[PDB]
């Protein structure tokens, strides 16, 4: 076990002495406290070791202690429903020894070693196991968690435990080899997790937001970004994709943001139910909170950390949604370790290496074939914080050349409390054209012609304002005037959504599919009465309208009620307009 | 349409990777057993003779402890100490003056440096 | 439609066969000549 | 206690100090340096080595020689002494009293840097502060726990915004329900970067009105060492931990230009050499303002509450500028101060559109204060809204080319401006804030009223504006 | 020769570098394995030795080494790479090795990744005209066999989607050059570089169904695979590739999937190194990097095959003046430039024809080939397209009822260029039909505007209309 001393200590980066045959990416313990460090360089006879606490107070001359073992994450049984920070601790242990605030240097393990589980054994003695099979399951939550071959072992069971109650350190089956496998394993969290194959995503997943969904989709398999400047609530629109998926597990890391956001999901997210089961919603999520003021160079490692949980419960078979809260500040942290180091940046300071990580860490996601046979997927959502809402920077523009789709917030729109205050001229999605199989057997027939001619309007609308801006609303014909004004109903009655109403908060695909049919079909009728001679007025003033602006505070079971009623106020607010 | 060329190439090319294989077999066993041959001292003392002669200054030869009595004969005309060792196989390894730098003469290193050269070779000569 | 596959499937097995045996021919001389070639 | 120096120096350069072996001082640790005449500095470990250890001289090296200078330990962490009896005191910026009166007595000495309150230890702020300043408090609530920064300008008014906030906040406890008037504020205002004249206006402001009685100030002139900036925040801030999580104090606290804040950052962190930023900024500038933002809030099992109110001036009026920037991503939401009602002479000049706090909907409502607070405040927004674009497009069109509820905006606007913002230097209470509010609805008819509900869109619509 | 020097002594690790004493006696250039103390070999390559230590390049990650036990071993003292015919239904990894299951191959030779120049002398001028079945590459921006054209994309536009639609759809013309019959298909080398699974996926599928892939190379260096491996991926492409070309006489069509990835690489290895910059960080020596390889193109006088480079590259900020377009423009013979404006209109392919260009285009068009009006039409419909653009220009300022009547004309022209011949979708076009749909397109302006034709060309060709080639 290779153990030196400290040689020289500057911010959180420590240098120590006599480490000659301590490896790069191994762990360390740092000083008579103890801190967790990682070792990034070997020079001669010393290393360079970056901290995960804080170094201050610390001497010169303590000892240095190298583990022989890269970071890792205890995975198994007890992690959902748990809130972790950057290196995998628990919380609320650490909230149960030393008060309310966060000293370093303490040390609990990541599962709960006390519990009992009720093990129940799927494989007998003679058995062949290999890497990623099934030996049993455990219930947790009203979840099946299923006992998992860690995926780099072989051989031939020897004996099973006889289905009991026993914790995570019962040995429950052991191989001829003599090997013993435990209810949890480890895993280095800078390998990804092998699978058999990598499928092509077919499934919409689903947000809840009507813009999102229906504009600009992302597939079940897929990756999005998020980039928007400060006041444009990214923060609700976060929030709101973790509360209404349609995913089995929600991961959600807090990678250097706020300290009330891991709050208002504590404590929230008890009461408000599951939409899949019957269960409350923080049966189903796991956080990772390292906030703003706590240690910087644990940010990574907490990226690191939440997307090999989420690789964990998608090689059990579950569609898992990894929500990484900011990754500009990973960037940042990147940086300050690269100064630390006397490396030479790239463009705005930056290390030349951060295309390579952020692409290495958004290629884990993805549809597979886990190696068990069954079939699970992975689906990230970045989000990214430029500088002066400029998306020509180094973050952004690394990004952007990964992802799948590119979800565009604006201030302007939010300036003027239009949330969630997507941008529809900058965005896109490279997803909605291998989605339309799905779209026709599982919303309605026609739904992508529904979408398009939503899209089209839209993009004339936004086009003739341009003419509109200069020479008024009174000065272009009744045809413009309709295709404006149908705009100004498509963007405050379709686009928008309220993320606190009760009812507008979540929206399903069969209520977007009838707002699009009943704006659109309003729209036909109102261009043929404009060309047989009626004016804008009477069409404005028509109460139909009041109809459609309160459709989407509509509940969903009442809802094909509502659209039926609604279309045929549709046919006769013309019809006897002969 | 091309699906079966490509089912009759793969066919082929994997008949022949299993061909060369057996014979890469064959003399990987022919090799590991001379040491019961009436040649291997003089082809060990040889072996030995140009490691040295690619380490101008070595310090030490290690070599197995059953073969070591044929290596003694030679080394002591240049002063170079001996060592013996049960892991090194079929050949012997000098070692450089500072001792960070060695020099590995083993039969099994051999064949794998000269079995990618010679395979254009074994496949002209075992089928045309 | 499949004839095409059927064809082809003989053809391949017809020349893994002729290969292997095309091989065994001489294989006795190949490895002679690679440990002719290895050995100082 | 004894008294251990170091005189291997062997190298003086600019801020910087190497003094030789030395390896018993801690990374971080405060020094003072005493030379040939007596004088005695101040200094900080930024790095230690086996060979050297590197010392940050807080004021300028003159004077210093390698001969005759010694260095001695003070603390392993820089710590403030505190205690209950600072209300109403006076002081400089690293704690020295300066109001003439003796020094205070410690009870406690903290270390100023402070801990992360650990995320599961907190809960969401829940009641409001009730300002007095009506664009405020129905608009845009301030609710106890929060950090509602203010955008200001260049030659705009915040110096008295502040003084104004400082002296008119108070609790408002009886429309909780509970009549528990038994605590009281205090309030905790750290100045930096700050020159005689507005002092001089500050203190005499602070003395007049009696506010003095339940505030600490800390003031921090414009000629002190730059490190005297960098700390005043950080002291203010455990003074105000202090009270607020030991005595149950409800304490805000109102940081007067972080513009100075970050010039002072900039101008020490380019002295270690580090990689500059946007525009010369530190790397980390986000880091260390975070770690002075994230220090208030509730915490779960205890009566106390930190507030704070951060003040800073846009330079060039420009949003994207790093110092606003990068105070958005941290707070919960802003007050933007609008030059163009400055110039109409209104005051305090509050925009209210592109103005927002992000928490104003737990703090608001029944049981907190009226009922249709929230309703309200949204109609408000809502109706002052298209009186601007009516009054953009009569700008360049006709006004010919109007219509006869465009008429009752452009009037709503106007008397919006000049009684719902221009409130000059009175102090009003919730209730009448909201009677304001409700008598400019009342200017609209109904069916414009299209956001509030029916029940009390009858219950308060009767008075119009005739009072006032 | 055959025994093995093994090099202890490493005394530096630090991101890709590893730095090791004593090693005089390795090339500049070589390759060397890196064993560490589980037995796990990865690769490097020596980029600078002196008498006193070797400045090596590693091309794995470095997790898991240490001083103490690592040891370094040479493998040739110049880089080289297995060749052979019998490669042309294989996929190798980044580094040539195999990666379908297959047993490896059997070198015919074994050639310098790093290649040699051609000489000037012993080059041939391209001439053979390439038609892709697209209008707006055909006849405005004519590619010819033995050709660089780069195309310079964006991050959300379909590069790929118009690469592998080239790829599907080219064919030489041998009936209008008179010159030959055979129309012996095209051998396809594809070399791709920190891609994504989504767009492996999608090219895979292409070539699947195309039946493409039994005459096809593949070096696939995935986004999860590390960085510093793509500095060897376009060499050991186009070493193949004019191994086929210039020995057995195939007619090679070479795509490099993003050159951007190339350069990220080119300069995390260069900043490791403190090399003087270029513009953004850039190393100084990227303008020659590149040459080296786009320079590996053309066709050889007295030799029957030819090389076509395609590289993609996407332009960062859709921005023309970055260092990666702005010297791959310097190098290459003209691009074929996207629009994210017409991408937006639904256009496909979205490519726009004024900042494109063609510099050999002359040598392969005209009588003897496809037709003698080629030429003429094409900078005729390049003036009359930028004479809309402009109008485009000042509509939006004295707005549209402003206008005369052949300002309308220009604009109408402009409109229906842009929905009718650049907006074709999928459909293979002879050249044949682009040309009658330029005429008909042209025939929308009056007979004495079209300055840059001849009489006859006008008096043989002008006057159809569009409702006659399609309604």
């Amino acid at each position: 076990m290779i153990q030196g001393v400290i040689q020289k200590i500057a911010g959180p980066a420590v240098i120590a002495k006599g480490m000659l045959g301590a490896r790069m990416y191994d762990i360390c313990k740092v000083g008579e406290e103890g801190l967790v460090g990682e070792i990034i360089r070997l020079d001669g006879d010393t290393a360079f070791v970056q901290v995960y606490e804080d170094t201050s107070g610390l001497k010169v001359g303590e000892p240095v202690v190298s583990t022989g073992l890269p970071l890792a994450v205890e995975l198994g049984p007890g992690m959902l429903n748990g809130i972790y920070d950057g290196i995998q601790r628990p919380l609320e242990r650490i909230r149960e020894k030393t008060g309310i605030y966060i000293t370093r240097g303490v040390v609990v393990h990541a599962l709960d070693r006390e519990k009992k589980w009720a093990w129940t054994p799927m494989v007998k003695p003679g058995d062949e196991v290999r890497g990623g099979m099934v030996l049993g399951t455990v219930p947790e939550f009203g979840f099946t968690h299923k006992i998992l071959v860690p995926p780099d072992v072989r051989g031939r069971v020897k004996e099973v435990k006889p289905a009991g109650e026993y914790t995570v350190e019962e040995p429950v089956v052991v191989l001829e080899d003599g090997t013993e496998l435990k209810m949890y394993h480890t895993w280095p969290v800078r390998r990804a997790r092998p699978v058999q194959r990598k499928l092509d995503p077919n499934t919409p997943f689903l947000t809840g937001m009507r813009i999102l969904d229906v504009l600009f989709p992302v597939a079940m398999g897929g990756t999005a970004a998020i980039p928007g400047p400060f006041g444009a609530g990214k923060s609700v629109t976060q929030q709101s994709l973790a509360k209404w998926s349609n995913a089995d597990v929600v991961v959600y890391v807090g990678c250097g943001e706020r300290g009330n956001e891991m709050t208002d999901v504590l404590v929230e997210f008890p009461e408000l139910t599951d939409p899949k089961t019957g269960g409350p919603l923080m049966h189903r999520t796991v956080l990772i909170a390292n906030t703003s003021n706590m240690p910087v160079a644990a940010r990574e490692a907490s990226i690191y950390v939440g997307v090999t949980i989420a690789e964990y419960f998608r090689d059990q078979g579950f569609s898992v949604a990894l929500m990484a809260d900011s990754t500009s500040r990973w960037a940042e942290a990147l940086r300050e370790i690269s100064s630390r180091l006397e490396e030479m940046p790239a463009e705005e300071g930056y290390p030349p290496y951060l295309a390579a990580r952020l692409a290495a860490f958004y290629e884990r996601a993805g549809k597979v074939i886990t190696l068990g046979g069954e079939e699970g997927a992975v689906t990230i959502v970045g989000a990214v914080s430029p500088p002066g809402g400029d998306m020509s920077e180094p973050v952004t523009q690394s990004t952007l050349r990964i992802v799948g789709a590119f979800w565009r917030l604006d201030a302007s729109l939010a300036f003027r409390r239009h949330f969630p205050a997507i941008n529809w001229n900058g965005s896109y999605s490279l997803f909605t054209s291998a989605l339309d199989p799905w779209y026709r057997e599982n919303v309605a027939e026609d739904y992508p012609e529904l979408r398009d001619a939503i899209s089209e309007l839209l993009q004339r609308e936004a086009g003739l304002q341009e003419i509109v801006q200069l020479v008024g609303p009174d000065a272009l014909q009744d045809a413009e005037r309709l295709v404006i004004e149908v705009g100004r109903i498509i963007r405050e009655d379709f686009l928008q959504q309220n993320a606190y109403h009760e009812v507008d908060a979540y929206c399903s695909m069969k209520k977007a599919y009838g707002i699009m049919k009943m704006i659109l079909a309003f729209y036909k009728e109102a261009e043929a009465a404009i060309k047989r001679g009626v004016s804008i007025d009477e069409i404005l003033q028509l109460p139909v309208l009041e109809r459609i602006g309160r459709a989407r505070y509509v509940s969903e079971e009442e809802f094909p009620a509502y659209f039926e009623e609604a279309m045929k106020e549709i046919q006769g607010a013309f019809k006897a307009l002969a | 349409e091309s699906a079966g060329e490509l089912l009759v190439a793969t066919a082929r090319t994997q008949a022949r990777g299993e061909v060369l294989e057996e014979v890469r077999r064959r003399v990987r066993e022919a090799l590991e057993a001379l040491p019961q041959k009436p040649e291997w001292p003089e082809v060990v003392r040889k072996l030995a003779l140009e490691a040295l002669e690619a380490l101008p200054g070595a310090k030490a030869l290690v070599a197995n402890p059953e073969d070591l009595p044929h290596l003694e004969a030679l080394a002591r005309e240049r002063g170079v100490e001996l060592q013996a060792e049960p892991a090194l196989r079929l050949g012997v390894r000098a070692v450089g003056a500072e001792g960070k730098t060695q020099v590995e003469n083993s039969l099994l290193a051999r064949l794998d440096r000269a079995w990618d050269a010679l395979s254009s070779k074994v496949a002209q000569a075992l089928w045309g | 439609t499949e004839a095409l596959l059927a064809r082809y499937r003989e053809r391949a097995e017809a020349e893994a066969k002729a290969v292997r045996e095309k091989a065994m021919a001489r294989l006795d001389e190949a490895v002679a000549l690679v440990l002719k070639e290895v050995l100082p | 206690l004894l008294k251990k120096e170091y005189t291997g120096i062997t190298y003086i350069s600019g801020p910087l100090l190497f003094v030789e072996n030395a390896k018993d001082l801690a990374y971080g640790a405060i020094v003072d340096i005493k030379d040939g005449t007596g004088r005695v500095r101040g200094g900080q470990v930024i790095e230690v080595s086996e060979e050297y250890a590197v010392i940050q001289v807080f004021e300028e090296t003159t004077g210093l020689d390698l001969a005759t200078t010694s260095v001695s330990l003070v603390e392993d962490v820089a710590r403030l002494g505190v205690s209950k009896e600072m209300l109403g005191r006076r002081f400089n910026g690293i704690g020295k009293p300066i109001d003439g009166l003796p020094p205070i007595t410690p009870e406690k000495r903290l270390p100023i840097t402070g801990l992360p309150l650990n995320p599961v230890a907190r809960r969401k702020p829940e009641q409001f502060i009730q300002t007095g300043i009506s664009t405020i408090d129905v608009m845009n609530t301030l609710v106890r726990g929060q950090k509602l920064p203010i955008f200001s300008g260049s030659g705009l008014p915040a110096n008295e915004i502040a003084a104004q906030i400082a002296r008119q906040a108070t609790v408002r406890p009886d429309l909780s329900g509970e009549g528990e008037k038994e605590e009281p504020f205090a309030v905790v205002f750290a100045a930096m970067g700050i020159t005689q004249r507005e002092l001089s206006y500050f203190i005499q402001e602070f003395e007049r009105t009696g506010a003095l009685s339940r505030s600490v100030l800390f003031l921090n002139k414009a000629d002190d060492p730059t490190i005297e900036r960098i700390l005043t925040p950080r002291m203010a801030l455990t003074v105000a931990e202090y009270l607020a999580f030991e005595h149950d104090y409800h304490v805000l606290v109102i940081l007067t230009d972080m513009t100075n804040y970050c010039e002072a950052l900039r101008e020490i962190g380019a002295a270690r050499e580090e990689i500059p930023g946007r525009r010369g900024y530190p790397g980390y500038m986000y880091t260390d303002l975070a770690t002075i933002y994230e220090r208030a809030g509730v915490v779960e099992g205890k009566k106390g509450s930190v507030t704070q109110i951060p003040i800073l001036s846009m330079p060039d009026d420009d949003r994207t500028h790093p110092i606003p920037d990068l105070t958005g991503y941290i707070t919960e939401g802003q007050i933007q101060l609008s030059r163009e009602l400055h110039r109409k002479g209104i005051y305090p000049p509050i925009d209210p559109l592109p103005s927002l706090s992000r928490l104003m909907n737990n703090g608001v409502g029944k049981g907190k204060t009226r009922e249709d607070h929230k309703q309200v405040s949204d109609q408000l927004y809502s109706a002052y809204a298209n009186g601007v674009d009516i009054r953009k497009l009569v700008a360049i069109i006709g006004e010919d080319a109007l219509t006869e509820n465009d008429r009752r905006y452009l009037q709503f606007a106007d008397a919006f401006e000049r009684f719902f913002i221009n409130q000059g230097q009175q102090n009003r209470s919730i209730e009448e804030s909201l009677q304001i509010a409700w008598a400019l609805l009342s200017m609209l008819p109904q069916g414009e009223l299209k956001r509030i509900s029916k029940d009390h869109i009858g219950k308060y619509y009767g008075q119009k504006l005739e009072e006032i």
